[PDB]
RNA sequence: UGGUUCGUGGAGCCAUGGGGGAAUCUGGGCGGACCACCGCCUAAGGCUAAGUACUCCGGGUGACCGAUAGCGCACCAGUAC
RNA sequence: GAGCUAGCCCUGGCCAGGGUGAAGCUGGGGUGAGACCCAGUGGAGGCCCGAACCGGUGGGGGAUGCAAACCCCUCGGAUGA
RNA sequence: GAAUGCCGGCAUGAGUAACGAUAAAGAGGGUGAGAAUCCCUCUCGCCGUAAGCCCAAGGGUUCCUACGCAAUGGUCGUCAGCGUAGGGUUAGGCGGGACCUAAGGUGAAGCCGAAAGGCGUAGCCGAAGGGCAGCCGGUUAAUAUUCCGGCCCUUCCCGCAGGUGCGAUGGGGGGACGCUCUAGGCUAGGGGGACCGGAGCCAUGGACGAGCCCGGCCAGAAGCGCAGGGUGGGAGGUAGGCAAAUCCGCCUCCCAACAAGCUCUGCGUGGUGGGGAAGCCCGGGUGACAACCCCCCGAAGCCAGGGAGCCAAGAAAAGCCUCUAAGCACAACCUGCGGGAACCCGUACCGCAAACCGACACAGGUGGGCGGGUGCAAGAGCACUCAGGCGCGCGGGAGAACCCUCGCCAAGGAACUCUGCAAGUUGGCCCCGUAACUUCGGGAGAAGGGGUGCUCCCUGGGGUGAUGAGCCCCGGGGAGCCGCAGUGAACAGGCUCUGGCGACUGUUUACCAAAAACACAGCUCUCUGCGAACUCGUAAGAGGAGGUAUAGGGAGCGACGCUUGCCCGGUGCCGGAAGGUCAAGGGGAGGGGUGCAAGCCCCGAACCGAAGCCCCGGUGAACGGCGGCCGUAACUAUAACGGUCCUAAGGUAGCGAAAUUCCUUGUCGGGUAAGUUCCGACCUGCACGAAAAGCGUAACGACCGGAGCGCUGUCUCGGCGAGGGACCCGGUGAAAUUGAACUGGCCGUGAAGAUGCGGCCUACCCGUGGCAGGACGAAAAGACCCCGUGGAGCUUUACUGCAGCC
RNA sequence: CGAUGUCGGCUCGUCGCAUCCUGGGGCUGAAGAAGGUCCCAAGGGUUGGGCUGUUCGCCCAUUAAAGCGGCACGCGAGCUG
RNA sequence: UGGGAGAGGGUGGUGGAAUUCCCGGAGUAGCGGUGAAAUGCGCAGAUACCGGGAGGAACGCCGAUGGCGAAGGCAGCCACCUGGUCCACCCGUGACGCUGAGGCGCGAAAGCGUGGGGAGCAAACCGGAUUAGAUACCCGGGUAGUCCACGCCCUAAACG
RNA sequence: CCGAGGGUAGGGCCCGUGACUGGGGCGAAGUCGUAACAAGGUAGCUGUACCGGAAGGUGCGGCUGGAU
């Protein structure tokens, strides 16, 4: 569920917050965090590269696994289930009975107290993590490497999913979260399930304080500039684009295509995105 | 109200110091023309 | 593409970023597209005094200044500020 | 040249007193169970009043100033972007 | 001789403005050549969440003393932050370094770049963060947690004793963390005391009193007590913590568990060491053998790493504990004791300011801590006041205009004016009471009203005690007293109605705009499959993001409600293996130059040959666009209807004289005696209209209109009064400006607005306070306008190129 | 054009007379009262308010009357803005 | 107590037919559509045919003048949860009953909020025809919606 | 003290009236079309929804109070 105010306020008259629900342990595992160095949006020559970020709350990282073929059958208990500020999923806590502990991105479903594993021949079931070559065509699996032994790089936002489409010699075809229909490699691992905290997209921020805490600092139009600026700026009054809208570097923004060409990868998408 | 000067003396050394014109083609520049104009002080002179 | 007086010109020569790519004197480059003839010269390794430039420095000399001039400074000045 | 100013980054610090009284929780009532209602408790919030602090609305004064942007009166924010 | 020339000197304005907060002064004494200004005393006033005190920056001798007064000081000066000299800053425990890491910086490895140079995991640097051992008093002219005294403590070296598998830059724990709210117990700080100690006092009508006035503490090892924090113990397994590990992690079992124990801290006590007032005598003496006790209040501080709740989910590293590795186990490490050892830098003084930033001893600016008492509901607010510190480095008179700031005002009460601009009114707390509308929160402090002091009597509950007394807190009821008046002073909302815009708190043009502008939650379009797109960079490398389509970029719109129509011909974007065009290159029919020749060299048609463009289609919350004429209805008028030209299609819903309406003060209605504004309507909309969104919308607004009540010196319409200036006298003493001047009025004249020319008129010389008509007054080589084949910012389907992309 | 500050208002006037009123008069289609029209006359007077930035104008209520012009569309080293 | 029938309701699964689109193959000049046509689609290779895939929706035959429910209404198959109801036995209770103003719940479709989903169909809308005209009927397109979850709405020729 | 009433302020219900505006009834001598009644020339009606000069149309679902 999303959490509704009462409107005592003006703005909690629409804010709503997650529940929080799933949460079953309110502080990280020491070992597994790390601090996180705050950008501003600024590479290393000082410059912003990316626009109107900074100042949101502190964040401690929680050191992820998302490699998960590193430790073969071996099972683990799920221990706790936690808030993580690096991400729109939930986290799971891993005690493996090697001893080692872990974190995983929190699938929809896990429960607290069950066991997860990873290899060729896990059981099919909610948590576990398989390449996948070995999981049932028709399911649907979070978490995807991209490439072997690269790391999960596909579904990981909140609620997101992969479903395994069918298969072709050494690779499947997955359906991606965005619809784009992918061959990926039949060695890559996956982890059945969708991921967790559904609920996420139906968050209201209901303010613009809130935006601010999350480190997202105000988005100016271009519009509202003026032409030494963008290529909207100017014009006395209010005033329509006057051009094919455009970005602050001057590239249309409205259609414009913008993969590149002659990618390597395009021999191995199938169908663009839906939409 | 607060005008321009607030004087600090580490930023003062970090900034126009021996070491900081050193560090530089163009601050060994500076050295090279103060020194060639006979310049008593090639750094402003701050205390430490 | 640069260099040359040569700004694409009939544009050779010298140099070379890209591609192709030899020969050892019956070899090669050149004499302003090119060809012939007639000549000149020996690429793709290196060094080499002197005659030449300059004036922080020392000295000599002015139909040069003479303290608002002459160096920014005749003086504790690249100072005070 | 960011010792002013603008943004961001790291690490610290500050915000009198007063008011309103969200969720929740407890008890009562209600019902098949419920929703829900009432009371108490609770103490939320770019909530309220108002110092510090941050501002600079209107007016007057200043105008070779006290000041190359000040003064008095008034006024905005004051747990938050 | 002129360049608003340059440099310098000296005039003019002028004994003029001014002498820098309106907190405020007076007198007596001293000193000295000289005194409003220096010292001393008494009186007066100001600050007192400071205008007192302590830290950090910055400053750099300004500190203290002696001797000085040319200059510096807005006056004076005997004085001084000034001149000369002399002195003065003392640390194992404070701060920083011989400790740690943060951003960031630098940088073995490594990467990149014409050179210069740019990056870069480790490492190193980097602190106001972490770590770390000192408190109280005394002393100097001037330093003191530094010297001294007293009581405590840290590390290193060595040794002795006891103990143990010792050993690390490697493994682990820990360090270690948010915001709001908050419990218990303390402490700081404070109030009272009939109790304790104290020099003394009885005035002026009364008081020898349970009188007045003054004080009634500080630091302290172990032990002890109180309150807290931290923390389970044993055993077995073990494949993880890039070696090892008995540690840590994981599994199992046993005992313990809102206990304890152990351990660390706070606080109390505690051997001891210190301090110790008023007043009175000259900083010191005394008071004094000072007393040093009880009760109440009580933190934002401490115990602390406490507790709850919440979402936005809250540094690192070392110290420290533990584990083992090379080793070494006569070692080494731990514990206790003893002796020795313990370096460098800072330390003066200013520090909300006359010593810092503002050219000035400048009404400005400057981070942290302390910041007493009483009353006012509270408070860091307000008034007064303690400690402490000040009267602001020109004064003395006078009592005009005028100006500033301020107080009052008959009758009227907005008639003022662009506008109630400004000033009134209102004003705190308690109680009663409170409308439309609404998103059900609100609107609300709506509005409006009543109460408010003191005295006596009765009485309810809480805290501290003990259950009681005393003390402190929150009330209730009764009877009365006084004044014009009881938040009696000071601090402290005027209100209502109705429209526009913007939902809202926020943001902005530092220094003429705070807004309706920007932002904002929220809505849509679009790009992006991850070595993402996108941005910065030549590159390497970064950001994006240690993120992954519930994500990231770009764009527009702007809470929310009801909505968002038609046109894809043009431009854009998307899609389109056809077709047309199409460069280098390929190809080489054919042709040429030259040579005796082989040959060498040149031109070159067909034809093959990308993107782009053409072409075909899509696409509007992509750029954009969204008609005209003729006729027609029982009288006129109008035209539901018909016809016709044109177009890519001809404006839908809603709204409409509007932040848009030219004509225009449209017309009609409302309000007023009177309404170019305002509100409601109408609709021939010059020239609204649906995300450059349309129409609404509760709540909000130092936004912009219109009206009403309240109340006023805004006004009829002005008067009086106050203080600071203006004025006079002493002191000091500017400025712009200035061709020179012996510088009147009229009517004319003149380059067309005359002190300066003509004619007339008028007029003795020279000032002071005032007024502003003129000197086309001053300032600023007009900012508008034009001109210059002058500049610069910006735009695009101007030209031409470049990055970038294909 | 090396600057002659610009609308309206306020304040302060002063002048012209082609006179709005008041005084004198001729003609009248002047019985009277009231008017019209012209002539002489500038001494004085010439109101308060609603609208609008307005000047102007319209309007309310009065009046003997509610005059029109000049003075850099009088007057910003006099104010406003 | 023992038995029965049934598209009664809820959840979860799950099968094949068809349509549509995508991929491969093969193939050529039309297909489609109507009263007849046109728009549309098709030599940029459509229609028709084969194989592969994706996806949503509805469940042909059985099927009925059938069944179930209070009504709205309910139909592939499977399991689970669950209501109503009938029969037989004549075992138990001992009038414990009927109706029911208010109240409470359910209530087709369309519609609405948030989020999914979207093959076919299809208001609005575009275009072709028909026609005197044709904002219709018919033809080619087409968005809400139709579908799912959760919350609303509370109507009906909700009829026997 | 209470007290007729007076005054101030804010509420509630009712009636009259109002620029303008929405439909309604009627009149009828008109314009436009012909929606229903026949299979009414697209069976009708229906709740809803979108739409159109107008009766109306179409979608979805329902009823027969449908002709053949
Ligand atoms: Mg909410
Ligand atoms: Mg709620
Ligand atoms: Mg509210
Ligand atoms: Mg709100
Ligand atoms: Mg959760
Ligand atoms: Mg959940
Ligand atoms: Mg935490
Ligand atoms: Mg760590
Ligand atoms: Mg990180
Ligand atoms: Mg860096
Ligand atoms: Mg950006
Ligand atoms: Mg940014
Ligand atoms: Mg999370
Ligand atoms: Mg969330
Ligand atoms: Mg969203
Ligand atoms: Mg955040
Ligand atoms: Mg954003
Ligand atoms: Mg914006
Ligand atoms: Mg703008
Ligand atoms: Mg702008
Ligand atoms: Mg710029
Ligand atoms: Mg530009
Ligand atoms: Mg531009
Ligand atoms: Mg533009
Ligand atoms: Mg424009
Ligand atoms: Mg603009
Ligand atoms: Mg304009
Ligand atoms: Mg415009
Ligand atoms: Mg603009
Ligand atoms: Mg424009
Ligand atoms: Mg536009
Ligand atoms: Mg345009
Ligand atoms: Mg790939
Ligand atoms: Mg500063
Ligand atoms: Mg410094
Ligand atoms: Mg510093
Ligand atoms: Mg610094
Ligand atoms: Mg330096
Ligand atoms: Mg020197
Ligand atoms: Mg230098
Ligand atoms: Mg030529
Ligand atoms: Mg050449
Ligand atoms: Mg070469
Ligand atoms: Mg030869
Ligand atoms: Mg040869
Ligand atoms: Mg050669
Ligand atoms: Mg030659
Ligand atoms: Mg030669
Ligand atoms: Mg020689
Ligand atoms: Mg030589
Ligand atoms: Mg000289
Ligand atoms: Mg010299
Ligand atoms: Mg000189
Ligand atoms: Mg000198
Ligand atoms: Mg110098
Ligand atoms: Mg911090
Ligand atoms: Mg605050
Ligand atoms: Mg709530
Ligand atoms: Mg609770
Ligand atoms: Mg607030
Ligand atoms: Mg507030
Ligand atoms: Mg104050
Ligand atoms: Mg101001
Ligand atoms: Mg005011
Ligand atoms: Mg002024
Ligand atoms: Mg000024
Ligand atoms: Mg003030
Ligand atoms: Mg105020
Ligand atoms: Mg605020
Ligand atoms: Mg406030
Ligand atoms: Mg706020
Ligand atoms: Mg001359
Ligand atoms: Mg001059
Ligand atoms: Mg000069
Ligand atoms: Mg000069
Ligand atoms: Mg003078
Ligand atoms: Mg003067
Ligand atoms: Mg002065
Ligand atoms: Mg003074
Ligand atoms: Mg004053
Ligand atoms: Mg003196
Ligand atoms: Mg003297
Ligand atoms: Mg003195
Ligand atoms: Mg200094
Ligand atoms: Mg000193
Ligand atoms: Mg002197
Ligand atoms: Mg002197
Ligand atoms: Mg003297
Ligand atoms: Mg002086
Ligand atoms: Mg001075
Ligand atoms: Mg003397
Ligand atoms: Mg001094
Ligand atoms: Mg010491
Ligand atoms: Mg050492
Ligand atoms: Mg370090
Ligand atoms: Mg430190
Ligand atoms: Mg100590
Ligand atoms: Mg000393
Ligand atoms: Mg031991
Ligand atoms: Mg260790
Ligand atoms: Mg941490
Ligand atoms: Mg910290
Ligand atoms: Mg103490
Ligand atoms: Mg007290
Ligand atoms: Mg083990
Ligand atoms: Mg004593
Ligand atoms: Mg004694
Ligand atoms: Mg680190
Ligand atoms: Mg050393
Ligand atoms: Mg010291
Ligand atoms: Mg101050
Ligand atoms: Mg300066
Ligand atoms: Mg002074
Ligand atoms: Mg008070
Ligand atoms: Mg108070
Ligand atoms: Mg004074
Ligand atoms: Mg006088
Ligand atoms: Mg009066
Ligand atoms: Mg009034
Ligand atoms: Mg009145
Ligand atoms: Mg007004
Ligand atoms: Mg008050
Ligand atoms: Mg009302
Ligand atoms: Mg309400
Ligand atoms: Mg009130
Ligand atoms: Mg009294
Ligand atoms: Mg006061
Ligand atoms: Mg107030
Ligand atoms: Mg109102
Ligand atoms: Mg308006
Ligand atoms: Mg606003
Ligand atoms: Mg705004
Ligand atoms: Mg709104
Ligand atoms: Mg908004
Ligand atoms: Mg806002
Ligand atoms: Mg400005
Ligand atoms: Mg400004
Ligand atoms: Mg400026
Ligand atoms: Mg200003
Ligand atoms: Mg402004
Ligand atoms: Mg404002
Ligand atoms: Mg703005
Ligand atoms: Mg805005
Ligand atoms: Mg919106
Ligand atoms: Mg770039
Ligand atoms: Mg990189
Ligand atoms: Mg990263
Ligand atoms: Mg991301
Ligand atoms: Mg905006
Ligand atoms: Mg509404
Ligand atoms: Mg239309
Ligand atoms: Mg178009
Ligand atoms: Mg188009
Ligand atoms: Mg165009
Ligand atoms: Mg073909
Ligand atoms: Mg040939
Ligand atoms: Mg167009
Ligand atoms: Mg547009
Ligand atoms: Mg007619
Ligand atoms: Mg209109
Ligand atoms: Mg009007
Ligand atoms: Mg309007
Ligand atoms: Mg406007
Ligand atoms: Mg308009
Ligand atoms: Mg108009
Ligand atoms: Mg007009
Ligand atoms: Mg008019
Ligand atoms: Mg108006
Ligand atoms: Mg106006
Ligand atoms: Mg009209
Ligand atoms: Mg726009
Ligand atoms: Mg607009
Ligand atoms: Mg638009
Ligand atoms: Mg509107
Ligand atoms: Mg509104
Ligand atoms: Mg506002
Ligand atoms: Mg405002
Ligand atoms: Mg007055
Ligand atoms: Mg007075
Ligand atoms: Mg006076
Ligand atoms: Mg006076
Ligand atoms: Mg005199
Ligand atoms: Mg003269
Ligand atoms: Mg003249
Ligand atoms: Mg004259
Ligand atoms: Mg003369
Ligand atoms: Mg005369
Ligand atoms: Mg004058
Ligand atoms: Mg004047
Ligand atoms: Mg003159
Ligand atoms: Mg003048
Ligand atoms: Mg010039
Ligand atoms: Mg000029
Ligand atoms: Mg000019
Ligand atoms: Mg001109
Ligand atoms: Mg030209
Ligand atoms: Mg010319
Ligand atoms: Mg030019
Ligand atoms: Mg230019
Ligand atoms: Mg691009
Ligand atoms: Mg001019
Ligand atoms: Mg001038
Ligand atoms: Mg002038
Ligand atoms: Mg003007
Ligand atoms: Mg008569
Ligand atoms: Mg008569
Ligand atoms: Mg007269
Ligand atoms: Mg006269
Ligand atoms: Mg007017
Ligand atoms: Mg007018
Ligand atoms: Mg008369
Ligand atoms: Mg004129
Ligand atoms: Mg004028
Ligand atoms: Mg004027
Ligand atoms: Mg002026
Ligand atoms: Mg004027
Ligand atoms: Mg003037
Ligand atoms: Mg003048
Ligand atoms: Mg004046
Ligand atoms: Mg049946
Ligand atoms: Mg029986
Ligand atoms: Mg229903
Ligand atoms: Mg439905
Ligand atoms: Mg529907
Ligand atoms: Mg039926
Ligand atoms: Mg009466
Ligand atoms: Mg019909
Ligand atoms: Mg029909
Ligand atoms: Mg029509
Ligand atoms: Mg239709
Ligand atoms: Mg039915």
């Amino acid at each position: 569920a999303v959490k509704k105010f009462k409107p005592y306020t003006p703005s909690r008259r629409f804010m709503t917050v997650a529940d929080f629900s799933e949460i079953t342990k309110t502080e990280p595992e020491k070992s597994l965090v790390k601090p996180l160095k705050k950008t501003g949006g600024r590479n290393n020559q000082g410059r912003i590269t990316v626009r109107f970020r900074g100042g949101g709350h502190k964040r401690l990282y929680r050191i992820i696994d998302f490699k998960r073929w590193d430790k073969v059958g071996i099972p683990a208990k799920v221990a706790a289930i936690e808030y993580d500020p690096n991400r729109s999923a939930r986290i799971a806590l891993l005690h493996y009975v090697d001893g080692e502990k872990r974190y995983i991105i929190a699938p929809d479903g896990l429960q607290v107290g069950q066991q997860v594993v990873a290899g060729p021949d896990a059981p099919i079931q909610v948590g576990n993590a398989l390449p996948l070559r070995f999981i049932p065509v028709g399911t649907v699996v979070h978490a995807v490497e991209l490439e072997p032994k690269k790391g999960a790089k596909l579904a990981r936002a909140a609620g997101t999913s992969a479903q395994i489409q069918g298969r072709e010699g050494d690779y499947v075809i997955l359906r991606l979260p965005s619809g784009e229909l992918r061959k990926v490699h039949g060695e890559c691992y996956a982890t059945v399930g969708a991921v967790g905290n559904a609920d996420h997209k139906n968050i209201v921020l209901g303010k613009a304080g809130r935006s601010r805490w999350l480190g997202r600092r105000p988005h100016v139009r271009g519009a509202a500039m003026n032409p030494v600026d963008h290529p909207h700026g100017g014009g006395e009054g209010r005033a329509p684009r006057g051009r094919p809208p455009a970005s602050p570097w001057g590239w249309q923004t409205k259609g414009l295509k913008t993969r590149k060409r002659r990618k390597p990868s395009s021999r191995f998408i199938i169908a663009r995105r839906k939409k | 109200m607060k005008r321009t000067w607030q004087p600090n003396r580490r930023k003062r050394a970090k900034t126009h110091g021996f070491r900081a014109r050193m560090r530089t083609p163009g601050g060994r520049k500076v050295l090279k023309r103060r020194r060639q104009k006979g310049r008593w002080r090639l750094t402003p002179a701050v205390r430490k």
